[PDB]
């Protein structure tokens, strides 16, 4: 719900971005202090969802 | 047997150097920018901005 909003933990991963970003659906897609296709070199820990 | 008897040159070298530290101690400053470092803020935001 709006004020009940799921919240998870991602560690211990590997993730491959680019499917997420070529894929069409999703309809809009900000990354605000990244870039979004920057996200395949750098990286970080206990990422909050 | 006397100490600090040949203090202008002291004190010139300790300028000349404290000048030169706090020149290079300088670059530790993010002067408004998101970080200090040229390579990481280069790898995470597109040039456009």
């Amino acid at each position: 719900s709006v004020y009940a909003w799921n919240r998870k933990r991602i560690s211990n991963c590997v993730a491959d971005y680019s499917v997420l970003y070529n894929s069409a659906s999703f309809s809009t897609f900000k990354c605000y202090g990244v870039s979004p296709t920057k996200l395949n070199d750098l990286c970080f820990t206990n990422v909050y969802a | 047997s006397t100490a600090s008897a040949l203090g202008k040159l002291q004190d010139v070298v300790n300028q000349n150097a404290q000048a030169l530290n706090t020149l290079v101690k300088q670059l530790s400053s993010n002067f408004g920018a998101i970080s200090s470092v040229l390579n990481d803020i280069l790898s995470r935001l597109d040039p456009p901005e």
